[PDB]
C-alpha cells in the first residue's frame, strides 16, 4: 500500500483568506507516462465527494480558477487562492498509481 | 450523467447483499467504474474497480474474494454483490465512474462523477 | 507446434505394382449391362505406384499432378488425413482433412503447416481406449471459409482417388479387408464417390498425415520417440486414358480394360 | 487440489528409499516426480508414473495405484540427497506436492 | 436444405455500432431473397449489383451481411462513392459495389427515455478507412503537437462519440438498423 | 532447449515485474511453458502455463487477475508480467517446458527441461 | 431544422438573472453549443452539449434542456456580459447556427 | 498557445478571385475538423466550408460551385480558395477548429473581406 499522510487535520480559515493543504506520499507517484498521478477531492457536508484535481496539477471540469494543485514526486500542495463561505468540508488526497487505492485521511475546512 | 444506486438496507453478519448502480447520460460502454465506502465517520476507503466492458476487476484487500463486481452494458447497471458481510463494512457506498478512458488513464484512477450514496447496516 | 522428423532418412522411392486398380465411377448415369467406353482421368494398369512404408515414414510432399490414387494397408487407425494445397505455406488457402475415429473434419484455411505434419496418439490409463490425438499440423490457421463435418472416411484395406476439377474437390473411396501379404491385390474394385466439396483452389502438392506414439523422452529433444506404428501407403497417379467399363445388371463395375 | 508427502526421509548408503505421494484419487492421474539438489534447478526423473526421461538410472523406479504415488531409490547412492515433488494435474491446473527431503546418512 | 440465415441479421434483438460493425459470411445455403424485397417494412432498399426482384435466381461464391445501427441523417452514406464521417471513419463501401443496403428505423427499439447511449461511431481519425476496412480501436488522438502520453484531455481526445438516441428524435436523428448485403456458387434460391 | 530466466529484481509490493525466459534453440515451438516459483525456503509452487500456440492459458488462484504469461515463437522467448505483487510472491522463479502441445496432453509429460531461475524479490 | 431563439433583442440590469431560449424545429436532443461574440470580437464558445461548460468559461453560465427547447441562464448579470449569444447544432452537416439574442446591459 | 490567425482578406471586385489563409500554432490542420466561418456586417454567423482530417470537404449550398477549402500539412495551414466572389460575399471570415459532439473551441480573429 502507498500510505497518504496529509497535513493539517484541521485548518480554520477566515473566508476570503488563501488556504493550503499538503499530502505527503510513501511512494513516488510520478511517471506512470510522465505525470504525477495523484487526485485531490473535496467532500462538502452531507454530499458526495467531488473531483477537484487530477495528475498533480489538472483541474476537473467545473471547478473553479482558485482550486490549483502542485508538487512533484511526494510532495503534493493544494492552494485554494481564496477561500469562500462554500469550501467548507474535507479534502482527501489520492494516489491513482497502484490498485489498492488509498485516501489521506481528509483535511477538515471551516470558518475562523 | 446520473448515477443512481439501489439495494442497502439492514443486513445480518455473514449474510449476503447485492448493490446496483444504474447509469444514464452517458457511454458506460466506454468508462471503468469504482465502488467506494466510507464508514461512519472515518473517511473514503477503495473497494473495487472494473474495466470497459468487464474482465479487469480489482478488488481492495479488505473484501478480496468476498466481494464481487460485475457491470451489464445492455442495462447500464453497475453491480456489487457482497458475500460473508462482516460488522466492519457498515458504510455508505458510493459508485464512481473513472474521469478517463485513455490507456494510462488507470479504471482504479480518477473518479469524475460519484453517486449519492446507499447506505448497508450490517447489524440484529 | 510442428517438431520435424525427418533428420536424414533419404532412401530411393520404391515402386509397388497396382495391378487392376484405381478404376471409380466416372459419371452419376446408372448403366445396364453394356460396355461403355470411358475417357478420364486413370491409373493406368500395372503402373509402378510408389511405396512409401515404415522401414520412419519420410512421409514428403507429394505432386498432386492431375489427381491422385491412395491406398493403405493400415490395420491400425495410423493414416489420418492429407494437407492438398499449393504452397502449403500463409497467403495460400491449402485444404486440410482430417478424421479422428467418428467424424471428419475437412477445411481451408491459409495453413502455416509444419515442415512434418502428423498427429499424436495418446492413450490415457482411465480409459485405454482414448485415442487423445493431438495436432502438430499446423502452428497458425486463420481466415478460412469452407469447413464441412461429417461421418469419417476411415488388413482393411483402403483405397482414394482425389482430383481437383473445376473448382471441385472429388473423392472416390473404396475399402476393403485384405487377406493378401504385403502389396495390392489382384481382385478388381470400383471406386465409388464420397464427397464433392467446392474448394475451388488450386492444388499442386499433398502430405500424408501419420498418426504417431511417444515411445520415449529425451529431455531436450521433441523428437526422441516419435515411432510410427506399422503401415503403408501408396500414391499413384491418375493419367487420361480410355477405358472400357463393363457394367453389371444393377449397374455396378465388374469389369475394365485399358 | 492438494498432495501430501511426508517431510523427510532418512536412508543409509546402499539401501532403499521410498517416497510416497497422497491425493484424492491421485492413481487417476499421471504423477510425475523431481529431484532438486540443494540450490539447483530441479530434473524430472519420473513421469507417466512410470517412465524415465532417458539418462535417469533404472534405480529410479516409481508406481501409481489407488491414492498413493510412490518413488522408489533402490541401491541409494551418497549422490542421491536432494528434495524429491509430487507433480500432478487438476483441471488444466498444475499441482506440487509439499516436497520430501532424502538425507542419505 | 435449409434457408440461409436471413432472420438471424434482419431480427436480432441486439445490433451492433457503425465502427464494430457486424458482419456474417453467408455460405454453402439457399437463400429466400423473397423474404426481404416483399416485406414492407424497409424504408431503404437500394441494390447496385443487379434487380431486387431478381435476386433468388443468381448464385454466388459468398455473400456477406454487414449490420450495425446508425442516424437516419446518415443512410446517405451507405452507398458507393459516398463521404462523410460514417463513410470515411466508420464504412465504407467500395465503388464497385455488387449488392444491396437494407436500413428500416429502429426508434422504439434503439432509442431510450434520457437517451441510449449504447451506439458509437468513430469521430477522430487521421485517415479514410479502406473498402469494408474495420476499424475497433480506441486510442486516444491527438489533435495537437503534444503527444498525449494515454491521457484524455486537451487535443487529446477519446475517438468514439455516442448518439444520443432518443424518442423524441427528429426522423433524421432517429436511429436505423442497417444491413448490408455484399456478393461475390454456393448460395442462391 | 535451454532456458535462461531474466527480469527478476526488488519490486515494493504493489508494483510490478516482468519475467524473460529465452530459448537456446528452436524447437522451442513444440513446447508447453510453464512457470514455476520456489519461495526462498519451501517447495515448488506451479504459477501458469502456456500451450504452443498460446491459445491455452491457465493460472494459479493465487496469481489469476495479476499474472499474464505470454510467448512468442518468433522470438523463442517466454514472459511473465507481474502486476499487482504481493509479499507471498517472493521466490525463485522458474520456466519450465512441459514437451505436450496442448492442456489435453500436459499430463502425459513432464517438465523435462528447467531454466536456472530468476530471484524475484518483493520487499517494502 | 431551423433554430430560432427568442428573444432577439433584450436588456436587463447588472446582477439580474438572465435566461435566453433557443427552439429548435424537430428536437435535437443534446445536440447544441451556445457562443458568446464581443462587438467586433470572435465567438468564445460558451456551453457545448447543451449543458456542459467549456473550460475557462465562468460558472455562473449553465446550460438546460434536451430535444426541443434549450436554455442559457447567466445566474448573475455582469457589466462585461452584454455580446450577441448564438446556438448552434452540433453533429449536423449544415451546422446551423442560430439568428442570435443581442444581450444588453441595462 | 493554442492559435489560429488568419490573414489575406481585402477589397476585390465582383467576379474576381481571392484565398484565405488560416496559420496554425499547436493545432495540427491536417489533424482536425477545420471550418470557415463568416457573419456579414451585422448579420449573424454563417457556416461556409469544413474540410475534414481525412480528406473530405463539404460547403454550404450559397457557397458550393464557388469556393475551395485547402490544407496545407508542410506548413500547417488552411485555405479557402474563394472564385466568383458576388457583392453577398461581403464578410468577416473565421477559420474555427471543430469538434462534433464539442464545440468550435478554438477560432481566428477574423478577416474581412469586401467587394466592390
Amino acid at each position: 500500500d502507498i500510505v497518504m499522510t496529509q497535513s493539517p487535520l484541521s485548518l480554520p480559515v477566515t473566508p476570503g483568506e488563501p488556504a493550503s493543504i499538503s499530502c505527503r506520499s510513501s511512494q513516488s507517484l510520478l511517471h506512470s507516462n510522465g505525470y504525477l498521478y495523484l487526485d485531490w477531492y473535496l467532500q462538502k457536508p452531507g454530499q458526495s465527494p467531488q473531483l477537484l484535481i487530477y495528475l498533480g496539477s489538472n483541474r476537473a471540469s467545473g471547478v473553479p480558477d482558485r482550486f490549483s494543485g502542485s508538487g512533484s514526486g511526494t510532495d503534493f500542495t493544494l492552494k485554494i487562492s481564496r477561500v469562500e463561505a462554500e469550501d467548507v468540508g474535507v479534502y482527501y488526497c489520492m494516489q491513482a498509481l497502484q490498485t489498492p487505492g488509498t485516501f489521506g485521511q481528509g483535511t477538515r475546512l471551516e470558518i475562523k | 450523467v446520473q448515477l443512481l444506486e439501489s439495494g442497502g438496507g439492514v443486513v445480518q453478519p455473514g449474510g449476503s447483499l447485492r448493490l446496483s448502480c444504474a447509469a444514464s447520460g452517458f457511454a458506460f460502454t466506454t468508462y471503468a467504474m469504482n465502488w467506494v465506502r466510507q464508514a461512519p465517520g472515518r473517511g473514503l476507503e477503495w473497494v473495487s474497480a472494473i474495466s470497459d466492458g468487464g474482465g479487469s476487476a480489482y478488488y481492495a484487500d479488505s473484501v478480496k474474494g468476498r466481494f464481487t463486481i460485475s457491470r451489464d452494458n445492455s442495462k447500464n447497471t453497475l453491480y456489487l454483490q457482497m458475500n460473508s458481510l462482516r460488522a466492519e463494512d457498515t458504510a455508505v457506498y458510493y459508485c464512481a465512474k473513472t474521469r478517463g478512458r485513455g490507456l494510462y488513464d488507470y479504471v482504479w484512477g480518477s473518479k469524475d462523477y460519484w453517486g449519492q450514496g446507499t447506505l448497508v447496516t450490517v447489524s440484529s | 507446434q510442428c517438431v520435424n522428423l525427418t533428420t536424414r532418412t533419404q532412401l530411393p522411392p520404391a515402386y509397388t505394382n497396382s495391378f487392376t486398380r484405381g478404376v471409380y465411377y466416372p459419371d452419376k448415369v446408372f448403366r445396364s449391362s453394356v460396355l461403355h467406353s470411358t475417357q478420364d482421368l486413370f491409373l493406368p494398369f500395372f503402373s509402378n505406384v510408389t511405396w512409401f512404408h515404415a522401414i520412419r515414414f519420410d512421409n514428403p510432399v507429394l505432386p498432386f499432378n492431375d489427381g491422385v490414387y491412395f491406398a493403405s494397408t493400415e490395420k491400425s487407425n495410423i493414416i489420418r488425413g492429407w494437407i492438398f494445397g499449393t504452397t502449403l505455406d500463409s497467403k495460400t488457402q491449402s485444404l486440410l482433412i482430417v478424421n479422428n475415429a467418428t467424424n471428419v473434419v475437412i477445411k481451408v484455411c491459409e495453413f502455416q503447416f509444419c515442415n512434418d505434419p502428423f498427429l499424436g496418439v495418446y492413450y490415457h490409463k482411465n480409459n485405454k481406449s482414448w485415442m487423445e490425438s493431438e495436432f502438430r499440423v499446423y502452428s497458425s490457421a486463420n481466415n478460412c471459409t469452407f469447413e464441412y463435418v461429417s461421418q469419417p472416411f476411415l488388413k482393411n484395406l483402403r483405397e482414394f482417388v482425389f482430383k481437383n476439377i473445376d473448382g471441385y474437390f472429388k473423392i472416390y473411396s473404396k475399402h476393403t479387408p485384405i487377406n493378401l501379404v504385403r502389396d495390392l491385390p489382384q481382385g478388381f474394385s470400383a471406386l465409388e464417390p464420397l464427397v464433392d466439396l467446392p474448394i475451388g483452389i488450386n492444388i499442386t502438392r499433398f502430405q500424408t498425415l501419420l498418426a504417431l506414439h511417444r515411445s520415449y523422452l529425451t529431455p531436450g529433444d521433441s523428437s526422441s520417440g516419435w515411432t510410427a506404428g506399422a503401415a503403408a501407403y501408396y500414391v499413384g497417379y491418375l493419367q487420361p486414358r480410355t477405358f472400357l467399363l463393363k457394367y453389371n445388371e444393377n449397374g455396378t463395375i465388374t469389369d475394365a480394360v485399358d | 487440489y492438494e498432495l501430501t508427502q511426508p517431510p523427510s526421509v532418512s536412508v543409509s548408503p546402499g539401501q532403499t528409499a521410498t517416497i510416497t505421494c497422497s491425493g484424492d484419487k491421485l492413481g487417476d492421474k499421471y504423477a510425475c516426480w523431481y529431484q532438486q539438489r540443494p540450490g539447483q534447478s530441479p530434473v524430472l526423473v519420473i513421469y507417466q508414473d512410470s517412465k524415465r526421461p532417458s539418462g535417469i538410472p533404472e534405480r529410479f523406479s516409481g508406481s501409481n495405484s489407488g491414492n498413493t504415488a510412490t518413488l522408489t531409490i533402490g541401491g541409494t547412492q551418497a549422490m542421491d540427497e536432494a528434495a524429491y515433488f509430487c507433480q500432478a494435474w487438476d483441471s488444466n491446473t498444475g499441482v506440487f506436492g509439499g516436497g520430501t527431503k532424502l538425507t542419505v546418512l | 436444405t435449409n434457408l440461409c440465415p436471413f432472420g438471424e441479421v434482419f431480427n436480432a434483438t441486439r445490433f451492433a455500432s457503425v465502427y464494430a460493425w457486424n458482419r456474417k459470411r453467408i455460405s454453402n445455403c439457399v437463400a429466400d431473397y423473397s423474404v426481404l424485397y416483399n416485406s414492407a417494412s424497409f424504408s431503404t432498399f437500394k441494390c447496385y449489383g443487379v434487380s431486387p426482384t431478381k435476386l433468388n435466381d443468381l448464385c454466388f461464391t459468398n455473400v456477406y451481411a454487414d449490420s450495425f445501427v446508425i442516424r437516419g441523417d446518415e443512410v446517405r452514406q451507405i452507398a458507393p462513392g459516398q463521404t462523410g464521417k460514417i463513410a470515411d471513419y466508420n464504412y465504407k463501401l467500395p465503388d464497385d459495389f455488387t449488392g444491396c443496403v437494407i436500413a428500416w428505423n429502429s426508434n422504439n427499439l434503439d432509442s431510450k427515455v434520457g437517451g441510449n447511449y449504447n451506439y458509437l461511431y468513430r469521430l477522430f481519425r487521421k485517415s479514410n478507412l479502406k473498402p469494408f476496412e474495420r476499424d475497433i480501436s480506441t486510442e486516444i488522438y491527438q489533435a495537437g503537437s503534444t503527444p498525449c502520453n494515454g491521457v484524455e484531455g486537451f487535443n487529446c481526445y477519446f475517438p468514439l462519440q455516442s448518439y444520443g438516441f432518443q424518442p423524441t428524435n427528429g426522423v433524421g436523428y432517429q436511429p436505423y438498423r442497417v444491413v448490408v448485403l455484399s456478393f461475390e456458387a454456393t448460395v442462391c434460391g
